[PDB]
């Protein structure tokens, strides 16, 4: 089998530049042309540019000409792609893909690569500021009750929610993080059944190790 | 490289070959290649062949001088051979 | 300059045979458009199925086979599986580059349907007493993963201030997804009553609540 | 007939160095048919072979349209010597 391994994560300020690499392997490098394509939130799925390992010439998209640079070693099957003049919009997911035909542009894609997410932005590193949330009381529970906890302002990602410091491990709803302003914010949910609610204690459990943040919250009930 | 019936390319090189000439002195560029020939086959069409020849020719002198049949076949034979591959 | 339009999502059977299109803004879509279809997994997993001319990527299906139907590009799946269901992503060739469409997310029930279980949190006293008071609105158990949440405040709906995830897969491959709404602290004393308006397939479910 | 429309075409101001007009900006499509006559003198040596073919191209030029079809003029003009189109 064939692979695209790319380089890892990276995140960087604005105004910086870094080097995306993508390593080949499991066919001859230098046959098949490479494409790199950004994922954004924003905006879709956006084509930058191909190269051709053989002649080392290149073809950019017109929106991306001079923010990206399409280079290639032979030597090591890698294809790079240096992205320079780094701004909070250039913050996306790049992947590398294949060309299909073997020493000629077939127009068509064949394998990609696990992605590489940069992150590229102006913020500093912030402790996530956790607030509870109460259930409504205008409505019929007759099985079970929905509580939960919001992480709100917490850079970078990720943090991590467990409840009853593990405890509770069943019945946990940690949903996607959200970018409010240069900063992150996500909520978890854990549905407990009436009956043990609020008789026994509910705690949410929120861990941030790139600030070495662990703090607590218990959940109290809403008049 | 595989281009080539005869050589194999070995190396390319670019250089220049700027010289003086009774007119006056012309700038020139000078592309390089150079072709080494398939010595595989002459080895083992022509050397190899003849090596064991000249070495079959050798064993007509272990045999005894009653054995005509023997030795005049092989030295006989031995030269045929040996002119074919010439040819 | 140019934008390709694909369908927002579709639904198909195991079994059954399903069309997806891609449609381009500048007119028919010809063979020198160079029709691509893209796959997209689940933690950000690519893979091409049909390109260019006649070409295929390795180890691609059978049941998958492209084509151009009226005047647009077409990817059809004869004989649709489990795994099947993801993002697919078309392309379109300019010449000068390529463009993708808005990709269109494809399901292929393994379950019967499920209508979402839809809470909503009103903002905690914590949170409350100082910067920005937030609504929560988490969307759970639903099947297929689309839905469409909208927001009221005193019965007139809210342009500004409203954020919601991507569905993500839950344990039993259902889908679950969350609504945020930014207020300011004043702005949320004022008015009478908020609501969180979430549409799934034809159906529509209705949270509130006042003070 | 036909002399009579070819001049109407290159009476207006025509550029056969100018690539012909798309309706969306798009490149010239060419359709191409090839027919083999002839394969012959293929040569190991040189690692080449003599052939003879007819190529056959096709494309699109509103320029060098002269009428609808529901018109009493006849579906192509063969083009005579002294009018260039473009290529
Ligand atoms: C080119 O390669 C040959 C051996 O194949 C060597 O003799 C020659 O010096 C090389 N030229 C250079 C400049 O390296």
């Amino acid at each position: 089998e064939v692979q695209l391994q790319q380089s890892g994560p990276e995140l960087v300020r604005p105004g910086a530049s870094m080097k995306i690499s993508c390593k080949a392997s499991g066919y001859s490098f230098t046959g098949y042309t490479m494409n790199w394509v950004k994922q954004s939130h924003g905006k879709n799925l956006e084509w930058i540019g191909l190269i051709n390992p053989y002649n080392g010439g290149t073809s950019y998209n017109q929106k991306f000409k001079g923010k990206a640079t399409l280079t290639v070693d032979k030597s090591s099957s890698t294809a790079y792609m240096e992205l320079l003049s780094l701004t909070s919009e250039d913050s996306a997911v790049y992947y590398c893909a294949r060309d299909g035909d073997y020493y000629r542009y077939g127009r068509y894609f064949d394998y990609w690569g696990q992605g590489t997410t940069l992150t590229v932005s102006s913020a500093k590193t912030t402790p996530p500021s956790v607030y509870p949330l109460a259930p409504g009381s205008a409505a019929q529970t007759n099985s079970m009750v929905t509580l939960g906890c919001l992480v709100k302002g917490y850079f970078p990602e990720p943090v991590t929610v467990t409840w009853n410091s593990g405890s509770l491990s069943s019945g946990v709803h940690t949903f996607p993080a959200v970018l409010q302003s240069d900063l992150y914010t996500l909520s978890s949910s854990v549905t407990v059944p009436s009956s043990t609610w609020p008789s026994e204690t509910v705690t949410c459990n929120v861990a941030h190790p790139a600030s070495s943040t662990k703090v607590d919250k218990k959940i109290v009930p809403r008049d | 490289s595989s281009s080539l019936p005869s050589f194999q390319l070995t190396n390319t090189s670019t250089t220049y070959c700027t010289s003086v000439t009774n007119t006056g002195i012309y700038s020139c560029l000078r592309t390089t290649i150079q072709l080494k020939r398939e010595f595989s086959f002459y080895l083992l069409q022509l050397y190899i062949p003849s090596c064991m020849l000249v070495i079959v020719s050798w064993v007509s002198f272990w045999f005894d001088r009653t054995a005509i049949p023997a030795r005049v076949t092989l030295g006989v034979t031995t030269l045929l051979t040996m002119t074919a591959q010439s040819a | 300059q140019a934008v390709v339009t694909q369908e927002s999502a579709l639904t198909t059977s195991p079994g059954e045979t399903v069309t997806l299109t891609c449609r381009s803004s500048t007119g028919a879509v010809t063979t020198i458009n160079f029709a691509n279809w893209v796959q997209e997994k689940p933690d950000h997993l690519f893979t091409g199925l049909i390109g260019g001319i006649n070409n295929r990527a390795p180890g691609v299906p059978a049941r998958f086979s492209g084509s151009l139907i009226g005047d647009k590009a077409a990817l059809t799946i004869t004989g649709a599986q489990t795994e099947d269901e993801a993002i697919y992503f078309c392309a379109l060739w300019y010449s000068n580059h390529w463009v993708f469409g808005g990709g269109t997310k494809l399901t292929v029930l393994g379950q019967p349907k499920s209508s979402p279980s839809v809470t909503l949190f009103p903002p905690s006293s914590e949170e409350l007493e100082t910067n920005k008071a937030t609504l929560v609105c988490t969307i759970t158990d639903f099947y297929p993963g689309v839905v469409t949440v909208d927001w009221k405040v005193d019965g007139t709906p809210v342009t500004q201030g409203m954020e919601t995830t991507q569905p993500s897969k839950q344990s039993n491959n259902k889908y679950m997804a969350s609504s945020y709404l930014t207020l300011t602290a004043r702005a949320w004393e004022r008015h009478s009553s908020y609501s969180c308006q979430v549409t799934h397939e034809g159906h529509t479910v209705e949270k509130s609540l006042s003070r | 007939s036909d002399s009579k429309i070819l001049a109407h075409l290159f009476t207006s101001g025509y550029d056969f160095r100018v690539r012909p007009p798309t309706d969306n900006g798009g490149p010239v499509v060419v359709s191409v048919n090839m027919l083999l006559r002839t394969i012959s003198k293929i040569d190991v040596v040189n690692m080449e072979y003599s052939a003879q073919l007819t190529l056959r191209e096709s494309w699109i030029d509103k320029r060098l349209s002269y009428g609808v079809k529901g018109d009493g003029q006849p579906d192509f003009v063969i083009l005579t010597v002294g009018h260039q189109i473009w290529m």
